[PDB]
């Protein structure tokens, strides 16, 4: 299974990936580029493309769209200023023809932080209810603990 | 591929295949058809996707090659930006 994981910078995309691959919480640098890794979960081998979220790189995601079976969209639940921006990025991503049938999994992340928005709140802000054309799911996660990560891999594998 | 102007559908297939040699050969086949002067933009997203960050020189060199002879014309996988897919991860 081919997976594209994106989201704004600092959402926690690489932390998520290497928690999944190494069971370890690594010390990230901003990703100017991608990381690509293969992860085994329950007889599925997920090839995850973690593509950096800062602006220059954001402009490049479209090259990773093609062949994508599922999309992990990571959100920093503690950052309320950038939630609209996330909504804007994700909405036009939903309009992409190469992403047309891909399974849509939102991770509301850093759920560990006291003022993190809830997954329900995030669902309203991102406009997730309005997707009728394909599968979507939202999952509260904490990438450092590992909470919600495998519930994500589970949902994804049931595409 | 000496000069074969309709072969762009096969090149897309050959460009990502999970085999590095095939990808290199494909991108090479694109170069030779452009230099003669033949069809090339269909491929762009495929071309750009494997190679981008890597320090692995041969594909990078190949992509680097294709950016001095047609970068401006091709726009499927590049479009128009300041830090295009010609140079963003080529920093």
């Amino acid at each position: 299974m081919r997976i594209l994981m994106v989201g704004l910078d600092g959402a926690g995309k690489t932390t998520v990936l290497y928690k999944l691959k190494l069971g370890e919480v690594i010390t990230t640098i901003p990703t100017i580029g991608f990381n690509v890794e293969t992860v085994q979960y329950k007889n599925i081998s997920f090839t995850v493309w973690d593509v950096g979220g800062q602006d220059r790189i954001r402009s490049l995601w479209r090259h990773y769209y093609r062949n994508t079976e599922g999309v992990i969209f990571v959100v920093d639940s503690n950052d309320r200023s950038r939630i609209g921006e996330a909504r804007e990025v994700m909405q036009r991503m939903l309009n992409e023809d190469e992403l047309r049938n891909a399974a849509w999994l939102v991770f509301a992340n850093k759920q560990d932080l006291p003022e993190a928005m809830s997954a329900a709140e995030i669902t309203e802000k991102l406009g997730l209810h309005s997707i009728r054309n394909r599968p979507w799911f939202i999952q509260a996660t904490c990438a450092t603990s590992g909470e919600g990560l495998y519930e994500g891999l589970e949902w994804l594998s049931n595409s | 591929m000496d000069s074969e102007p309709p072969s762009e559908i096969s090149l897309k297939n050959d460009l990502e295949k999970g085999d590095v040699k095939s990808k290199t050969e494909a991108l090479k086949k694109v170069i030779i058809m452009i230099l003669n002067g033949e069809k090339l933009p269909g491929l762009l997203m495929t071309i750009i996707r494997f190679v981008l960050p890597l320090q692995d020189h041969t594909i990078k060199k190949l992509l680097l090659v294709f950016w001095e002879i047609v970068p401006k014309t091709t726009p499927d996988g590049r479009l128009l930006h300041e830090m295009i897919l010609v140079c963003d991860a080529y920093r």
